């Protein structure tokens, strides 16, 4: 099977430097061209540029946007594609995606998870978990103020899933993230049921297990 | 034109005989 | 660069119904091998792109056969014969003649069900929130159908502006429905000088606006 | 895990047709072309053609002694090159080997075992097993009397490798070939260990599995 | 076309020896992209083809290091610096910056080893076959060096001619040795107008002629 990885994003200072990794499996990485995307929270696709094979030269190509400050490298010993990128921008910020281009189908194909890349001078910082207190009650957990990007948040250590809604994070205009968990419950279980949100935020290593109790 | 082409030379003319060539 | 510009941006479907999207670009896709570099993607929520259509008209391995592509130089469709809720997120054309390569702005498409009225629930701020010097109200409007609404925050009895932020999940695969946060921040000052907090919802399943309120401190 | 596997190799006669078949697996066969090449008995390597992926037009290249008689086609949905000869003839008897050609390697890299084709007006026929009984002791089958070629011999269902010592085939007056197959055991292993010679003459479907005994 | 000439087709090393095979071409393998399209194969006996070197001088992927190649427009040289014997086999160059692809001839290496006399077996025919009228007698020559071997069948002490056909293996790949066989065919008349059957060898390995015989259904 095709697998593609992409390793090495993370919160970057503007103007500072980061390398991305796209690890490959499962195919003669050196015959194929390897190209890059990006795409910026919450909008559309955006490449970057490409590698050929060095079956053709080995050469790249590179979006207006992108010049002079990247290039993209491949170590077909290793099966690895690279992004370094240089004086990075605040406007840089996206999910960055490694694809395989095929030669029947020549264009981008296989496309690993994406890493996401945060250009910010804000500092790293854990959230502050709140709780929401309550024939079906709704409960939650508020999780304000992190930074970056992600947090995920589980109800009684994965076992409780039904009716849980977990809201994607809203920019506050401090910089800062905030989400929050609801899952709507049957009244019966309140008072003798416990529930507990799980929020984890592993860019600042923080584990809250919160439990929420009716009011 | 050419340097689009991710599976291609961009140089024209990269092969003297081009049916030699599998990959073109 | 070649513009390439998607009409509509957005897609609402009944479940069976077909759905067409165009794609349109600002130069030929035509090139001179007589192949037409005009690529089709699907990048369902959280999920990579993937590929559904290349060169105008051809499936990709593995693709459903209720994806077909058509058309010619620089006007294309997608069309989805039977759209399912598998088919749910935002669809992209793609050119390559030319560099850079570039993309349609996406459209996006979701399941059209029934209507289906939001459950509204309020909660007060915490009062370990509140020892931190800021106060959040939070409104929740569950499971609902169409994604439009609206929220309206009023503070003994004063509309509230530009200090609330909305949140929406993506639609639900279970029932195709939606759910939404509205959070109002203030200071705890700000939240101390006042009384009566209420968020007001307005929704196509909801003959009247429903309201959920509370006093602070009860 | 790149695996190419031809197929439909055989007696054939002159001025008749044959396709043979590669069967590949782990790789995206349609992205790359795929290669025919020719190895007469005792002789050296020839190149019969190549075909290009469909990205790159999908088209054929052939060696002038295969023009206007053999095509050259792939089956991208199955992983199959295929290598349709016509109008055969005795000069094409050779074991035809199918290669994935790369594209930073740009050559042949990966081939398969090679399928036999026989072009001859001759009869098929299947082979008697004969035993050829015994410090060290050899013994060994004889497969006497078939055509086409091969015939292929294992030992104890293929537990026993070390010590043998399968020969080339002999083609005798007869017009049809002879072989044997020995290998070397403890002189200590007789009576206590069986020793099974297992030949297969895929063109003749023969079957024989005889036991050697003292 | 374009001839590949190697030179020499054949060679005998002495193990540890390095190994030096010319191919000529009578055009140019340079191409425009400034790559020269020589590549060398190995075909070991019994096996497929494999690739060593790509482009004059590059090594595919595992190719031990004794193995390199040199050379520029139309003369190449592929070098086997410590020859072993699993080397053993046919190597050929090839080109490919024309149609058609064109091979050498290929250079059989064989690789030299101390001499081994040959253990000698001697088969008389089995009882299923003296029932289709024919007699197949066979003498195994085993695990030899060098490959000259001199096999001559007796009946009753009379040396036989144009009843016996030879058939020899390749060289080992572990030991560097050949085997050789011997088949007596006779009619199953003629094989029971006599009696004693001998296969007798002449080998560098031994002082004199080894001889190995039996009895018409003696044991």
């Amino acid at each position: 099977e095709v697998q593609l990885v992409e390793s090495g994003g993370g919160l970057v200072q503007p103007g500072r430097s980061l390398r991305l990794s796209c690890t490959t499996s499962g195919f003669t990485f050196g015959d194929y061209a390897m190209s890059w995307f990006r795409q910026a929270p919450g909008k559309g696709l955006e490449w970057v540029g490409f590698i050929r094979s060095k079956g053709f030269g080995g050469t790249a190509e590179y979006a207006a946007f992108v010049k002079g400050r990247f290039t993209i490298s491949r170590d077909d010993s290793r099966s690895i594609a690279y992004l370094q990128m240089t004086s990075l921008k605040p406007e840089d910020t996206a999910v960055y995606y490694c694809s395989r281009v095929g030669v029947v189908i020549a264009t981008a194909v296989y496309w690993g998870q994406g890493t996401l890349v945060t250009v910010s001078s804000a500092s790293t910082k854990g959230p502050s978990v709140f709780p929401l207190a309550p024939g079906t009650a709704a409960l939650g957990c508020l999780v304000k103020d992190y930074f970056p990007e992600p947090v995920t948040v589980s109800w009684n250590s994965g076992a409780l899933t039904s009716g849980v809604h977990t809201f994607p994070a809203v920019l506050q205009s401090s910089g800062l993230y905030s989400l929050s968990s609801v899952v709507t419950v049957p009244s019966s279980s309140l008072g003798t049921q416990t529930y507990i949100c799980n929020v984890n935020h592993k860019p600042s290593n923080t584990k809250v297990d919160k439990k929420v109790e009716p009011k | 034109n050419p340097n689009a082409n991710p599976n291609a030379n961009p140089n024209a003319n990269p092969n003297a005989n081009p049916n030699a060539n599998p990959n073109a | 660069d070649i513009l390439m510009t998607q009409t509509p941006l957005s897609l609402s479907v009944t479940p069976g119904q077909p759905a067409s999207i165009s794609c349109k670009s600002s130069q030929s896709l035509l090139d001179n091998d007589g192949k037409t570099y005009l690529y089709w993607y699907l990048q369902k929520p959280g999920q990579s792109p993937q590929l559904l259509i290349y060169e105008v008209s051809n499936r990709f391995s593995g693709v459903p056969e209720r994806f077909s592509g058509s058309g010619s130089g620089t006007d294309f469709t997608l069309k989805i014969r039977r759209v399912e809720a598998e088919d749910v997120g935002v669809y992209y054309c793609m050119q390559r003649i030319d560099l850079p390569w570039t993309f349609g702005q996406g459209t996006k498409v979701e399941i059209k069900r029934t209507v289906a009225a939001p459950s509204v629930f309020i909660f007060p701020p915490s009062d370990e929130q509140l020892k931190s010097g800021t106060a959040s109200v939070v409104c929740l409007l569950n499971n609902f159908y169409p994604r439009e609404a609206k929220v309206q925050w009023k503070v003994d009895n004063a509309l509230q502006s530009g200090n609330s932020q909305e949140s929406v999940t993506e639609q639900d695969s279970k029932d195709s429905t939606y759910s939404l946060s509205s959070t109002l921040t203030l200071s705890k000052a700000d939240y101390e000088k006042h009384k009566v907090y209420a968020c007001e919802v307005t929704h196509q399943g909801l003959s009247s606006p429903v309201t959920k309120s509370f006093n602070r401190g009860e």
